[PDB]
């Protein structure tokens, strides 16, 4: 099987900017490479064919080229609009195959996460459950460390974590981040802690609360 | 101009079938192949085969042979896919596609159909308050929190003061844990509005036939 290898994950730019995107296939496919662009909730677009051909109605700011294993695909000056997901894909092999994907995002300031922690709900609890919350909010770029530490030592067992996309007005992220634990347990330790480690400083930001102490 | 109209979300346990359809129109539906395509969650996208009207000859990936069957019906001007032995990680939106111009493969997208294989019973959500830490936060800007957990299937429709709050809410994308979901939205608001001018967290669970509000308080 044929694998399509995209540059990178995700890339940031600034509208007006030249942008490239680049696939490599681990086989030479020729010239039988497609490039697509795809935006939340709607079906992949075909923008460029054959490695270097705009397919119908796509704007001239979108070229591509390649032939064998090197593959491109640029914006020559990036819209608005154009913030989304590309994907290449080959059509040499069979079966046909798709890269990954590369997420175009926009560039802004720096910007540090407000996090805010919360203890259990009382209703929860009731029902043998506790989950400590911690939101951190409206940062940027999305590189971003957040650690849990109970009682001072760090805890990974019973977190997970979900994240939003860039957002579409601030361009900024937001995450958020779940300890559960059994009441039974976490009635056995004092001190949470969130503490999240971001670029816009080199301390940490740490949350905390003590079990019962109001 | 030329159209893929497919079918609606289809929502089954583990062991069943389903079969979906994609309706061509704008053209003359013989003229051209019908290829589809699978993507799950993580936006991962995969060929799974195609089908020649004409004749009704099949091409499938290998990964897909016996898992998926491609049939069509001229009369109709409408292809099928049925996937049999369904197992959660048949869970993704299935597309149908046609070329366009010539050798310009997958120019045309159906709006795709989304299937999602379980075994959970459809269960209303808890939904959970969060008022700050009971010993204080800073600043004139709070944040409040709203846990919705144990629920099946997607999705909820969660508001704050039944939507008049919007600007300043973040909410989270539903992770899947033992068959269930979960999700929290938080909402930040300003000049020492909260507790004064009260928050709600209102969420609507349609497969439940449920409505539920949660008032956010401060912690006593």
């Amino acid at each position: 099987d044929i694998v399509m290898t995209q540059s990178h994950k995700f890339m940031s730019t600034s509208v007006g900017d030249r942008v490239s995107i680049t696939c490599k296939a681990s086989q030479d496919v020729t010239s039988a490479v497609a490039w697509f662009q795809q935006k939340p909730g709607q079906s992949p677009k075909l923008l460029i064919y054959s490695a270097s051909y705009r397919y119908t109605g796509v704007p001239d700011r979108f070229t591509g080229s390649g032939s064998g294993t090197d593959f491109t695909f640029t914006i020559s000056s990036v819209q608005a609009e154009d913030l989304a997901v590309y994907y290449c894909q080959q059509h040499y092999g069979t079966p046909l195959t798709f890269g990954a994907g590369t997420k175009l995002e926009l560039k802004r300031a720096d910007a540090a996460p407000t996090v805010s922690i919360f203890p259990p709900s009382s209703e929860q609890l009731t029902s043998g459950g506790a989950s400590v919350v911690c939101f951190l909010n409206n940062f940027y770029p999305k590189d971003i460390n957040v650690k849990w530490k109970i009682d001072g030592s760090e805890r990974q067992n019973g977190v997970l974590n979900s994240w939003t996309d860039q957002d579409s007005k601030d361009s900024t992220y937001s995450m958020s981040s779940t300890l559960t634990l059994t009441k039974d347990e976490y009635e056995r330790h004092n001190s949470y802690t969130c503490e999240a480690t971001h670029k816009t400083s080199t301390s940490p930001i740490v949350k905390s609360f003590n079990r019962n102490e109001c | 101009e030329v159209q893929l109209q497919q079918s609606g979300p289809v929502l089954v346990k583990p062991g069943a079938s389903v079969k979906m359809s994609c309706k061509a129109s704008g053209y003359t539906f013989t003229d051209y192949y019908v290829n589809w395509v699978k993507q799950s969650r993580g936006k991962s996208l995969e060929w799974l085969g195609l089908i020649i009207p004409s004749n009704g000859g099949t091409t499938y990936n290998q990964k897909f042979r016996g898992k998926a069957t491609l049939t069509v019906d001229k009369s109709s001007s409408t292809a099928y896919m049925e996937l049999n032995s369904l197992t959660s990680e048949d869970s993704a939106v299935y597309y149908c596609a046609r070329r366009g111009l010539t050798g310009a493969l997958f120019a045309y997208w159906g709006q795709g159909t989304l299937v999602t294989v379980s075994a959970a019973k459809t269960t209303a959500p808890s939904v959970y308050p969060l008022a700050p830490v009971c010993g204080d936060t800073t600043g004139s800007s709070v944040t409040l929190g709203c846990l919705v957990k144990g629920y099946f299937p997607e999705p909820v429709t969660l508001t704050w003061n039944s939507g008049s709050l919007s600007s300043g809410v973040h909410t989270f994308p539903a992770l899947l844990q033992s068959d269930l979901y979960t999700l929290s939205s938080s909402v930040t608001v300003t000049s020492s509005t909260w507790p004064s001018q009260s928050i709600t967290c209102n969420v609507a669970h349609p497969a439940s036939s449920t409505k539920v509000d949660k008032k956010i308080v401060p912690r006593v």
